[PDB]
């Protein structure tokens, strides 16, 4: 749904994490890859130990498309329809991988700002990434 | 469970450090709040109307202490998470009617709380430890289903 | 996401259940109420045993929400916007629930539909109960 | 599992009438064209490129056998659901990485392709029995997560 509470509550977060997103991005990934390493069966063709150079290069691109939702916020379906076809399509991602990695992202954000992660906000970015999820999972 | 050793010290360690009685009514405090249709399951802690109502609430803190003591039941007697969990199963399955997904839904509320608290101490390696419990502890209360 | 072959394998269906609509609503809550007892508890305030005459009046109201769904394929969150305030909002339904009821519709069209339930059909019926489901807890 | 007598005779007994080997690649057909995922988990049977090629596929049927027999077993050893299926659910966590939910999801196959299969004697009593069980055989392929 998202409300203009909601709408507002992400794009401050998303200007809080500023040019982190790049290693938060890498760090929910590191953080999925170890509480749930059924996720790593994905990444068979990389590079996955804990610090590592193509997690990091991955890392950045997932933390751009959320950096262009959190922008587009109106637009979802239309902002990511190409992560859509990847996903949905080409990889055929379990619908229920999405749930591990938001979760990461949540504990990710968590860590990095006690000061802004309350229990309103959080709401606001649990909803967000479930409909970033939903259009990723939506063919 | 597996549970290895620098996976055991993980876990008993960095709850050394949290406030379990915090940890019990915020992870309860939060999951509210993100999961509102679990409100309905607790029709008789008063209101919950806002964020705020769902927070001072003290009934919400209570519930969230007999929360974390059966967590902690769970850290001492992890070879038998099923046994130390047979009634409390009993009890959300023959009497709250509570669908299990609702389980696990509280286990990452209790996850990342403990993040949120811990700071960067709550590594990576540490969340894993937490994961493999609070998801045993979570299958625990569905196996009378 | 729903294609025009899914758009047009719904309204066959619908076009064919005619005035069944009723008595198939019926059908599949009676078959919820039993294979999901724990459904039972959002009706505690009316008789539910087996045959009965409010279960038959609360199941014609639900198939007409269907039909309505069925002709505004493309306009779902505005056609059914007056259901969420009630679901969501009012009543505080686990999202768990509407997967049991969208079975046992399933269930209740397979049972009476040999000839036009096929795995084409099955998937577009599916997912027209999933975003039925999905707008139903929109809120 | 409960499992009562009228309970039990109903399963029996609409088990009776229908023909194993086609629940079972049917079951198996409708969940690969309506979960198109579960696809990337048998790479092995071919191609899955639409409706057509997912149902005349011989790999496809012969799958859903070996599915229906184990499942024939759940029938025969309603006793011990966990007993049975401890070798297999084995197999689909440290092999097949299979998220249980997944389980569920071809359950109500079967669950559908009986009614499917059996019209009108497929009433509300039978199905809640079948319910059960495939319940039941769900979750004993889960116990070793
Ligand atoms: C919802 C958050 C997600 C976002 C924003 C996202 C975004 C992206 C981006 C930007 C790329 C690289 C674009 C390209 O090079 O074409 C990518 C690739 C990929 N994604 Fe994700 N994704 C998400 C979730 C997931 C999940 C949960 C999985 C499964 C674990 C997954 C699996 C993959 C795989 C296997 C690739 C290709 C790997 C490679 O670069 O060789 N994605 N995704
Ligand atoms: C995460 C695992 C869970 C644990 C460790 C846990 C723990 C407990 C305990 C120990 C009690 C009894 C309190 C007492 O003895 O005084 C209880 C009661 C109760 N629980 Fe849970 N629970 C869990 C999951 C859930 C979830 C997810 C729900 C949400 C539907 C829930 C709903 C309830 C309700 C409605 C009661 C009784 C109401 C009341 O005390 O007024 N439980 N829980
Ligand atoms: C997705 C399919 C569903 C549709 C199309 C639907 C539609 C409807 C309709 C038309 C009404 C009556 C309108 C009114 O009198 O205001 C209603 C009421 C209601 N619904 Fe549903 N609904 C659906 C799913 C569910 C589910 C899964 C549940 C939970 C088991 C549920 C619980 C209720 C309750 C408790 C009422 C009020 C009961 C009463 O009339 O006193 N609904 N819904
Ligand atoms: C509904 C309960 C299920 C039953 C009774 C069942 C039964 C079986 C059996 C008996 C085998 C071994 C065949 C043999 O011994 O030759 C097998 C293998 C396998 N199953 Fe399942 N299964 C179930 C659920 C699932 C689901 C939902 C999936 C989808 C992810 C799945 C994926 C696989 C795969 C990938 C194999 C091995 C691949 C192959 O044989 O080529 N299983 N299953």
């Amino acid at each position: 749904v998202l409300s203009a509470d909601d709408k507002t509550n992400i794009k401050n977060c998303w200007g809080k994490i500023g040019g982190h997103g790049g290693e938060y991005g890498e760090e929910a990934l590191q953080r999925m890859f170890a509480a749930f390493p059924t996720t790593k069966t994905y990444f068979s063709h990389i590079d996955v130990s804990p610090g590592s150079a193509q997690v990091k290069a991955h890392g950045k691109k997932v933390a751009d498309a959320l950096a262009k939702a959190a922008d587009h916020v109106e637009d979802l379906p239309g902002a990511l329809s190409t992560l859509s076809d990847l996903h949905a399509h080409k990889l055929r991602v379990d619908p229920v991988n999405f749930k591990f990695l938001s979760h990461c992202l949540l504990v990710t954000l968590a860590c990095h700002h006690p000061g802004d992660f309350t229990p309103a906000m959080h709401a606001s970015l649990d909803k967000f990434l479930a409909s970033v999820s939903t259009v990723l999972t939506s063919k | 469970v597996h549970l290895t050793d620098a996976e055991k010290a993980a876990v008993n360690g960095l709850w050394g450090k949290v406030n379990p009685d915090d940890v019990g009514g915020e992870a309860l405090g939060r999951l509210l709040v993100v999961y509102p249709w679990t409100q309905r399951y607790f029709d008789s802690f008063g209101d919950l109307s806002s964020a705020s109502a769902i927070m001072g609430n003290p009934k919400v803190k209570a519930h969230g202490k007999k929360v974390i003591n059966a967590f902690n039941d769970g850290l001492k007697h992890l070879d038998n998470l099923k046994g130390t969990f047979a009634h409390l199963s009993e009890l959300h399955c023959d009497k709250l009617h509570v669908d299990p997904e609702n389980f696990r839904l509280l286990g990452n509320m209790i996850v990342i709380v403990l993040g949120h608290h811990l700071g960067k101490e709550f590594t990576p390696c540490a969340q894993a430890a937490f994961q493999k419990v609070v998801a045993g502890v979570a299958s625990a209360l569905a196996h009378k289903y």
